[PDB]
């Protein structure tokens, strides 16, 4: 909270332990390309709310030949039209796309990975070998949680980072700890990530005031003020960010602190009280 | 409410080449390059042509 | 019994062994680059270590896993297998 630099934007979990990868993804581009080349398929995990911002530009710029399956989490939070258009784009492309809610990303993603391997992935020359999928994604999105769950399952069964999925068709996943971390980011990207909740807000680096002001600005630009007012339950549509904060404080209670009432729009945005998205694309 | 979809116009999104969109590292690097070139112009360095004024 | 004797005397291809080892390395110390079947009657595989430290051999668990992989892949089910840890020189 008080501390300025956000840890989740730099930290991940390797086999040895926590590490702080530094620099931009273009530096790792070469290592990522080598990892994908030595792997068999690619499993990319991204956030449906800001897909093109969560994804790794170097991966899409360098490797397109290897089969890739993208898992957009928080699909219900994300807008439907954008999801459908990007899904059609990926279907036209050689990759595959799958939009998942909480439980879907929990287990249906593994089920879909197994289906993908069985259906499209070619058959190996041997049987004891394993089909390897390089996992690329930001740890806070859910890639880290999935890797940890698989690690725990394998450790219980027994009782480089490769985690098995299922005995048949012998699927394993390579871990990429710090190849797609945000690190240093632009102001707009940081605001988008903070609004999405993937980067905790701080009182110094990026205040909740600025985050909520950005959210209100994007909503007003979209022209959804009345719907936002109805969702927030406040009586009349606001005219300014300060007016919205005052209305929220009044609704909450007489002794409604400005910061306390400003914290509520961010929680609502994270909890899907409003359905929106932050990201551009090309055709 | 939640089921209702919201479409964000491209106008609100910042321009691709905007300094806000560009990471701060690139902006600092360009500023420091400009400062170094100014210093080289101020003190006569080898291979430095005084093509400017003032 | 005759099938077991045939497996005992069976031969394997160096290219197949190398591809199997590469796939195993990608699927799951000092690595090895060359694997070959030296002896025939008891199937013995020579694996070369990419290190000059004569005491930096492979773990017994790793070598047992390699033997199990060979048995599973090449059908040396009822046949014992032997490994030789060799270092370059």
């Amino acid at each position: 909270s008080r501390k300025g630099m956000s840890r989740e934007a730099f930290v991940d979990i390797n086999e040895k332990g926590a590490a702080w990868y530094l620099g931009h993804m273009q530096l790792a581009s070469r290592t990522l390309a080598e990892k994908v080349k030595d792997a068999d398929f690619v499993l990319e995990i991204r956030d449906a709310r800001l897909p093109f911002t969560t994804g790794n530009p170097n991966l899409q710029k360098i490797i397109i030949d290897r089969p890739r399956l993208i898992v957009f989490n928080k699909a219900e939070m994300s807008n439907e039209d954008c999801n459908r258009v990007i899904q059609q784009y990926y279907e036209r492309t050689g990759n595959f796309a799958l939009f998942t809610s909480a439980k879907r990303s929990w287990r249906d993603t593994v089920e879909a990975v197994q289906r993908f391997v069985t259906h499209i992935l070619p058959a190996q020359r041997f049987k004891t070998t394993a089909n390897v999928g390089l996992v690329v994604g930001m740890p806070n999105v859910g890639k880290s949680t999935l890797i940890n769950s698989l690690r725990l399952a394998h450790e219980y069964q027994f009782h480089v980072k490769l985690v098995p999925v299922c005995k048949d068709p012998n699927i394993v996943l390579y871990d990429s700890p710090g190849l797609t971390l945000p690190g240093c980011f632009a102001k707009e990207a940081g605001l988008k990530l903070a609004a999405c909740g993937i980067i905790p807000t701080n009182d110094i680096t990026l205040p909740r005031s600025l985050v909520a002001r950005y959210i209100y600005d994007v909503l007003s630009a979209a022209g959804v003020g009345e719907h936002m007012a109805e969702c927030l339950h406040l009586p009349r549509a606001p005219i300014s960010f300060d007016d919205c904060i005052s209305m929220i404080c009044e609704r909450s209670g007489t002794s409604g602190q400005t910061d306390l009432g400003n914290l509520d729009p961010s929680r609502a945005q994270k909890f899907l009280i409003h359905d929106a998205q932050l990201g551009n694309l090309g055709r | 409410p939640a089921s209702r979809n919201i479409v964000v116009p491209d106008a609100v999104h910042a321009k691709v080449g905007s300094p806000d969109t560009l990471p701060a590292e690139i902006l600092q690097k360009r500023a420091q390059r400009a400062l170094l070139m100014q210093l080289q112009q101020n003190v006569i360095w080898e291979g430095t042509v005084i093509s400017d004024e003032r | 019994a005759l099938e077991l004797y045939d497996k005992w005397n069976k031969r394997v291809r160096r290219a197949e062994l190398t591809r199997l080892w590469r796939k195993m390395e990608k699927s799951v110390v000092a690595r090895i680059g060359r694997i070959t079947q030296v002896n025939t009657r008891p199937p013995t595989f020579l694996l070369q270590l990419q290190t000059k430290n004569d005491s930096n051999t492979l773990p017994k668990a790793l070598q047992e896993m390699m033997k199990n992989t060979l048995v599973e892949e090449f059908d040396f089910r009822g046949v014992p297998i032997r490994l030789i840890q060799e270092v370059k020189d």
